[PDB]
Formats: structure tokens, C-alpha cells, sequence
């Protein structure tokens, strides 16, 4: 029954607002300057960057900033997952598995929310780091950012809002094909229901957007390639920056990943 | 490990 699917959509959206302090609506508002008293500090060079610290080398400092952002995101995403119906009753190991494989896909999905073709918002939106600056970073760090912008510009053209994103994120977390899942069936059952709520949500919220549902599903698969590309660049860094290491939470998510 | 503690916190 459709009424149930709308209640599911609504519960997911409310859970999303409770889990993610900075929403896409608030981010587009900041990026387009349609917010009250607060335009973000712009980081576009070494100097700009240094100025920001108040309000090692460059590439490394930005890399670890992305890491702290990432560890924070894992915690927010984890809380959101605990509010998806049926999720907490799944085998605790499959919950870990779903999270281990799904968290960065959501990070990049959500990261698109803070991006436009020219840069990305940082630290709860108090800063804006230009795309050109991120591209000036010493190899291999520069190519960490560009493919995210490439996906984000195309992802954002789909015009999904927060209520759309909430179901989209939920469908991603509940993927029965993650490696090493013990109980596939109950995960697919919850995902089938989430997929029906998503289809209805996209049809009611974007009645004129042709084949939006199918386009969105494709993006779910694209996100996987994004992660793959990312992990292989991290392999490089682990190998050529032997004195560097990832934050503990990230190390645990990345080990034995695929 | 850390994931487990985050998953079961209330
Ligand atoms: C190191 O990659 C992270 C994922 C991640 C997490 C966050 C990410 O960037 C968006 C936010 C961002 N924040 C910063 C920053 C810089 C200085 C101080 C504090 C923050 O830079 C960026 C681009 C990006 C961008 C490309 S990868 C990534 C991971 O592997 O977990």
C-alpha cells in the first residue's frame, strides 16, 4: 500500500535530518548565497589556506582534513542506518559488512551536496575550497578530488533533494550483494521495499523527470567505481608515503575491503 | 571493532 510507502519515505527523511546536521538544502543555500549572515571563507591558494586555519605540506594537510571529515561522516551515516526499519534486527556481522562497504558510497553521494562546478564546502560550510586549487595539489593527491567533482556535477544535474537522498542512501546501505554477507535474503527484502518507496518518491517529487528512477539506480553502480578508483589511489599513497597512515576508523573500514 | 561499538550504542 502506497500510504505505507509514504510513511516509510517520511520516517527516512526525518531520520536523515536527525543524523546529518548539514543538509543539501542548507548547503545549496550557502553556495548560492541565499543564507542569512554568513558567506564562507574562500580557500584558493597556499595563503588562502593558511588564513583558513584561523577561521606537513599542503596536500597532506588537506588529505587529513578529508579524513577527519570522513570519520565524522561514518558516525553520522551509522546513526542514520540504525533508523532504517529492520536494519538493527539484522545479524550484527551483516550490519558491520553493510556499513563497511556502503559508507564511502554515501560519503561521495553526500559530498556532491556540498559541491558545484567550482569548489566544495568544508567544515560545516564555513569554507569553500576551489576546484582549481584542489587540482594544483602535488601528485598523487590532486587526482583524489577531480573524479569526485566529475560525478557530483552530473549527480547534481538530477536535482535530488534531501527527502530523495534519504531513501537513496537507505537503498545503498541495504545491498544484498556486499562481499561476505551471511544472510542475504532479509537484506534484499528490506531493500525491495526501500526501492518501492524510492520509485514512488521520485515519481511524486519529480513527475516531469524522465526515467529518474532508472537514472538513479545507475548512479548507485557508478558510486562503486568511484570507490574502486579511490582505494587504488590510497594503495599508491600507502606504498609511497610509508610514514603516513590513515585514521584508525578508516583503517578498519578499508582492511579486507574487496 | 569501532564499527561494532557505533552500531550498538544507544
Ligand atoms: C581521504 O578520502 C576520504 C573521503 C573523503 C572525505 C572528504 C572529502 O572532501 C570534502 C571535504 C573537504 N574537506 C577538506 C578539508 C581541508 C582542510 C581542513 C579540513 C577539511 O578538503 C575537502 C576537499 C573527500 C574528497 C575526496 S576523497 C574525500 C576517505 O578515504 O575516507
Amino acid at each position: 500500500e502506497s500510504a505505507d510507502l509514504r510513511a516509510l519515505a517520511k520516517h527516512l527523511y526525518d531520520s536523515y535530518i536527525k543524523s546529518f546536521p548539514l543538509t543539501k538544502a542548507k548547503a545549496r543555500a550557502i553556495l548560492t548565497g541565499k543564507t542569512t549572515d554568513k558567506s564562507p571563507f574562500v580557500i584558493y591558494d597556499m595563503n588562502s589556506l593558511m588564513m583558513g586555519e584561523d577561521k606537513k605540506e599542503v596536500a597532506i594537510r588537506i588529505f587529513q582534513g578529508c579524513q577527519f571529515r570522513s570519520v565524522e561522516a561514518v558516525q553520522e551515516i551509522t546513526e542514520y542506518a540504525k533508523s532504517i526499519p529492520g536494519f538493527v534486527n539484522l545479524d550484527l556481522n551483516d550490519q558491520v559488512t553493510l556499513l563497511k562497504y556502503g559508507v564511502h558510497e554515501i560519503i561521495y553521494t553526500m559530498l556532491a551536496s556540498l559541491m558545484n562546478k567550482d569548489g566544495v564546502l568544508i567544515s560545516e560550510g564555513q569554507g569553500f575550497m576551489t576546484r582549481e586549487f584542489l587540482k594544483s595539489l602535488r601528485k598523487p593527491f590532486g587526482d583524489f578530488m577531480e573524479p569526485k567533482f566529475e560525478f557530483a556535477v552530473k549527480f547534481n544535474a538530477l536535482e535530488l533533494d534531501d527527502s530523495d537522498l534519504a531513501i537513496f542512501i537507505a537503498v545503498i546501505i541495504l545491498s544484498g550483494d556486499r562481499p561476505g554477507l551471511l544472510n542475504v535474503k532479509p537484506i534484499e527484502d528490506i531493500q525491495d521495499n526501500l526501492l518501492q518507496a524510492l520509485e514512488l518518491q521520485l515519481k511524486l517529487n519529480h513527475p516531469e523527470s524522465s526515467q529518474l528512477f532508472a537514472k538513479l539506480l545507475q548512479k548507485m553502480t557508478d558510486l562503486r567505481q568511484i570507490v574502486t578508483e579511490h582505494v587504488q589511489l590510497l594503495q599508491v599513497i600507502k606504498k609511497t608515503e610509508t610514514d603516513m597512515s590513515l585514521h584508525p576508523l578508516l583503517q578498519e573500514i578499508y582492511k579486507d575491503l574487496y | 571493532h569501532k564499527l561494532v561499538q557505533l552500531l550498538t550504542t544507544t
